């Protein structure tokens, strides 16, 4: 499924013209400030839920479990610990 | 030793330049103009080319049909071509048909009708020319090369111009173009072959005396181009032959490195598998390419303009899996112009050029083209003795110095057309412009 240069396995290409300029002719950091702020904000906003939802759920579950475990091993939690074991 | 080129002026500032040859029976006379597509802006780009069509579409006196008949009756032919910086209109005839031909040229240049009907008719002809240059692969490659090297500059425009301009060119803008640019101080009347100079000057006084002079007469061949390292890829897997051009910014006509650049160009030279002698050429690149079957052909060029130039190579190859090798070895031969060339290669190339520059001029049209080009780019015909002296002054030190400032580690303009999947990205090509071992 992959060939090599000259016969890479692409369907025939035709009709596309590609253009570019030398690295010495270009500003490598052109538009860096706009990208760093606006592009990153757009990219982050669109992915935020896929991180927030699972992280917040599993952090909540952990927090509840760790707090219960702590409470069960106090004096106040003696009776509930006895039942839990 | 060839006969002397005689040169005279008129009062308006028209130059007349002639080289007689009493051994031939034909004569080429014509008008070389120091104007071309470069003189257009973006709105009237294509005007110069458009005018060339309309120049043969009828004048104030003779109609299109009468024009045809007149030339047919003379017995020779007329020809014209427009480039970026030069326009030519010439007439090849018999010895005694020279006064007729000068009269016809003066008429089509000064007194052309440019009728709306004819404008509209040519607008379709020229539209069709846009979709048929597509076949002339070398022209496609070189037009893209100028477009990219001189990105968004007048030298970067095509001669035909865009489709949009072709549909909107009016007789007004045509008339304006030729009134501003076809002035006497920018024009040279040239005769070669069976012409008498004194006869030609009389004919010029008769026909070209009422030519406008420009307001500010600069010398002939007077122009800032800012070269862009860049690439155009026109991949077409259905084509069997890849066409690739690679160039750096080269030298203008009046550069002090003009001859040094020609010698460097001759060290790489040309190659064509169809010519029997090409497998035996002295050029290192030629030997690498022929032994390994890397290409069908290559042609080194050093194209000059008034204020800039392009120096490079044009390759054609069917070997689509070894395009990388072809380009690699080509740029490694260019590297050697900076690192390795000695008196061996330089003296050989000078020997070849000393003859080549004279050999080229082998008929009256070639001679007229030489006179006209030199007068419109340099303001004088350079005698073979002066050319022999300028070539002799090129040393190996000069070639190495020139290559080290012009080629070594420099940005290239690169155009590829056809099955160019094997052509690597810009960086890998441009990295071959230097050698890490040096």
């Amino acid at each position: 499924y992959m060939g090599w240069w000259g016969h890479m396995g692409s369907p025939p290409q035709k009709g596309i013209a590609g253009y570019t300029i030398s690295p010495f002719a270009a500003r490598p950091f052109a538009g860096v400030v706009h990208a760093a702020i606006f592009n990153t904000f757009r990219r982050t906003k669109n992915q935020a839920l896929f991180v927030i939802l699972p992280v917040s759920f599993f952090y909540y579950v952990w927090t509840q479990a760790s707090e219960k475990n702590e409470w069960l091993y106090t004096k106040a939690g003696r009776h509930e610990l006895a039942k839990a074991l | 030793v060839s006969p002397k080129t005689r040169t005279s002026n008129l009062k308006n500032g028209l130059t007349i330049a002639s080289e007689s040859n009493p051994l031939v029976q034909t004569a080429t006379v014509g008008v070389w103009i120091d104007a071309g597509s470069r003189n257009e802006n973006a709105y009237n780009n294509g005007t110069a080319h458009f005018f060339e069509h309309l120049a043969f579409k009828g004048t104030d006196k003779r109609s299109q049909h009468q024009l045809e008949l007149d030339i047919e009756n003379m017995g020779g032919h007329l020809n014209a071509y427009t480039s970026r910086e030069s326009t030519v209109y010439y007439a090849k005839s018999f010895k005694d048909d020279v006064p007729k031909s000068v009269e016809i040229l003066a008429d089509i240049l000064q007194h052309s009708k440019l009728a709306e009907s004819a404008i509209d008719r040519e607008r379709e002809v020229i539209t069709r020319e846009l979709e048929e240059v597509n076949k002339q692969y070398e022209e496609v490659v070189f037009d893209h090369l100028h477009a990219t090297a001189f990105m968004n500059q007048p030298l970067g425009r095509t001669i035909l111009g865009p489709r949009e301009n072709i549909q909107t060119i009016t007789n007004t803008e045509l008339r304006k173009f030729i009134t501003e640019n076809y002035t006497a101080d920018r024009m040279v009347l040239v005769g070669a072959g069976a012409v008498d100079h004194d006869a030609l000057v009389e004919l010029a006084e008769k026909y070209f005396s009422h030519l406008p002079s420009s307001q500010s007469p600069v010398p002939l061949g007077t122009p800032i181009p800012n070269f862009v390292g860049s690439e155009v890829r026109l991949r077409d897997d259905t084509m069997p032959v890849a066409h690739i051009a690679i160039a750096v910014e080269g030298v203008s006509w009046t550069s002090e490195d003009y001859y040094t650049a020609l010698v460097a160009q001759a060290i790489i030279g040309n190659y064509d598998r169809a010519v029997g002698t090409s497998r035996h050429q002295g050029s290192r690149l030629s030997n690498i390419v022929s032994e390994n079957n890397l290409a069908n052909s290559f042609q080194s060029f050093s194209t000059s303009y008034s204020d800039t130039g392009l120096w490079g190579i044009y390759l054609t190859s069917e070997n689509t899996t070894q395009i990388d090798d072809l380009v690699h070895f080509t740029l490694k031969e260019w590297n050697r112009l900076s690192t390795s060339v000695s008196n061996l290669q330089v003296e050989r190339a000078k020997s070849q050029l000393k003859a080549g520059l004279l050999l080229s001029l082998d008929g009256t049209t070639y001679v007229a083209e030489d006179i006209g080009r030199q007068l419109t780019t340099l303001g004088r015909r350079v005698t073979p003795a002066e050319v022999e002296a300028k070539l002799e002054a090129v040393t190996e030190h000069d070639v190495r110095a020139w290559a080290q400032k012009t080629l070594y580690d420099k940005d290239i303009a690169l155009v590829g057309l056809g099955p160019i999947e094997g052509l690597y990205d810009y960086n890998r090509i441009r990295n071959d412009m230097s050698m890490m071992r040096w």
